[PDB]
């Protein structure tokens, strides 16, 4: 079982109260959505997900609360149109809970293809066939050139060995099609000496497969999570009430940066991890930020309790960024 | 060029040659004795000594010329000058004796003043800074201001907004608008100036 990550913080943060309408742009399993419909019995809630399996869960769970929860299906970009059909263009949503990442059910079910450990079709697509033409991870690896595929790994996977892990994929695909998760994992391992398979470690300091950065990289290029995250936040702002509390959850750095640089106005094209020294050097050259539209409830990113991390290691990297619209 | 660097451009000016010798300075006397030893390029077909020669209108005609069709370009020019003159003779006969004094009927005076009202004093340059583009204001040389006035006027008349209107009617209408400090081309001048004022703090780049 997967407990909703930081459910206690997200509930306190949004303080759901009677007379307030809320949105959920990532229903998924619905653990967070259900934790929010428990504290306040008079709450109004809206749900959304990219997975039709997740949208069916919400529809089945809608029986528990007939109108307090309203289920919707679609991507972040398509969310505004879907909600615009309802007619809530101003929205006046008190809070938008934009949980991020892959659902526990999505990656616990081997058929969905998200787990390298198990053997499933190399789908790695949050979409559940709602768009049967949407390329899957298998398609991405078999088509793109080394330079193109290396960029996917480098930019989205934070993978130092992008050229080494991409060349192995290019050679492997020629010999046979890459259609299964384990088939890819073995190819990526084959780019390195056999001992490399578990040399790398996580921040938890527990050995991880040497292809855990290629499964994350493709997952984010197949589902365009990063570009869809920028529109998703923007749409929330337009549909978010003034004085309404937004709450995001970033499990990896790339998504965390966008949430940080969006709630603070920082340009998305600035250099990453800028030090104070570099900031001085940057502006010294020019010598020769706009008003913020948010009020961060908690100034610094929250993180899961160390005890809770061991119980749910999947959510160890959950960085909660809360803000109030201005 | 088929002219060697030794070839000098011809000076087509009747007055310059009839000027008496006594009025000449010792510097101007040297220039005249020097040119007698220099090679001179053949006069181009464009410019002559005619009293009706106008270098500004000849330049505007070339900026309107498409594919070397000078006959058509010049036809449009003279049709515009005739259309401007007829519009002013119509405004003149319909006016009172007092207003008639303020009505200009010379199309060359209107053409010149119409362009001078469109010349932008200051312009902007697209500059790159830190992977980001920001425009920078800069003074404009005299050549650039005159060229931009003629390019904005010709561009406006070629705009697709005008539906089935012939060029001599479009250009004549725009020239008379600019002659009165009104029109789209005058707005383009004002917008460029107003933008060059909002980027004054970027003048140090
Ligand atoms: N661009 C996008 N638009 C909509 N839903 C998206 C999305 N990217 C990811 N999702 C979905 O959002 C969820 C995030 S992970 C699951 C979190 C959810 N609160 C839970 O009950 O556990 C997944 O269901 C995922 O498929």
């Amino acid at each position: 079982l997967h407990i909703p990550v930081m459910v206690d913080e997200v509930v306190h943060c949004l303080s759901p109260q009677k007379g307030q309408i809320f949105l959920d742009m990532t229903f998924g399993s619905g653990g967070h959505t259900k934790a929010i419909l428990q504290k306040e019995s008079d709450i109004v809630l809206y749900a959304l997900d990219r997975d039709p399996t997740a949208y069916a869960l919400a529809e089945h769970l809608s029986e528990l609360y007939p109108k307090q929860i309203r289920a919707m299906l679609g991507q972040f970009s398509q969310a505004e149109a879907l909600l615009m059909k309802a007619g809530v263009q101003p929205g006046t949503f008190d809070g938008v809970l934009m949980d991020l990442g892959c659902s526990s059910m999505q990656l616990d079910t081997p058929e969905r293809g998200f787990s390298l450990r198990k053997d499933g079709p190399l789908d790695m697509r949050m979409d559940g066939g709602r768009y049967p033409d949407m390329p899957t991870a298998a398609d991405v690896v078999n088509a793109l050139d080394q330079q193109a595929l290396a960029s996917i790994l480098r930019t989205y996977g934070e993978e130092k060995h992008a050229k080494k892990i991409a060349s192995a994929i290019v050679q492997a695909r020629s010999i046979y099609p890459i259609t299964r998760t384990q088939q890819l994992a073995s190819i990526v391992a084959g780019a390195f000496p056999p001992s490399a398979i578990y040399t790398r470690k996580d921040l938890l300091q527990r050995s991880t497969h040497i292809a855990t950065k290629t499964f994350q990289a493709l997952r984010i290029f197949v589902n365009n999570e990063l570009n869809e995250l920028y529109t998703g936040l923007k749409t929330a702002q337009k549909f978010l009430r003034p004085g309404g509390r937004l709450v995001a959850l970033s499990f990896h750095s790339l998504e965390d940066r966008i949430v940080k640089r969006f709630l603070l106005g920082i340009s998305m094209t600035e250099r990453f991890n800028l030090s104070v020294r570099q900031q001085v050097m940057k502006t010294s050259q020019l010598g020769s930020r706009a008003p913020l539209m948010w009020e961060l409830i908690h100034k610094k990113v929250l993180s899961p309790q160390d005890q809770d991390v061991q119980d749910n290691p999947r959510g160890r990297s959950a960085k909660l960024r809360a803000a109030i619209k201005l | 060029s088929r002219y060697s660097p030794e070839f000098k451009d011809p000076l087509i000016d009747k007055e310059y040659y009839r000027k008496p010798v006594e009025e000449l300075t010792e510097e101007e006397k040297y220039v005249r004795e020097l040119k007698k030893t220099q090679l001179i390029k053949a006069a181009p077909a464009g410019k002559t000594s005619s009293v009706f020669e106008d270098p500004v209108i000849s330049k505007f005609t070339n900026m309107m010329m498409i594919g070397g069709n000078k006959v058509l370009a010049r036809s449009l020019m003279i049709q515009t000058l005739e259309a401007v003159k007829r519009k002013q003779f119509e405004k003149y006969h319909a006016a009172s004796a007092e207003e008639q004094a303020t009505i200009e009927r010379n199309p060359y005076t209107i053409f010149h003043q119409a362009l001078k009202n469109c010349e932008p004093m200051i312009g902007l340059v697209p500059i790159l800074k830190g992977g980001r583009f920001y425009q920078v204001p800069v003074p404009l040389p005299d050549r650039r201001r005159r060229f931009l006035a003629m390019k904005w006027m010709i561009t406006e008349c070629r705009d697709k907004k005008h539906q089935r209107t012939l060029m001599p009617e479009k250009l004549s209408h725009k020239l008379l608008e600019a002659f009165h400090n009104q029109g789209p081309v005058i707005k383009r001048k004002h917008d460029l100036h107003k933008m060059a004022e909002a980027n004054r703090a970027l003048a140090h780049y």
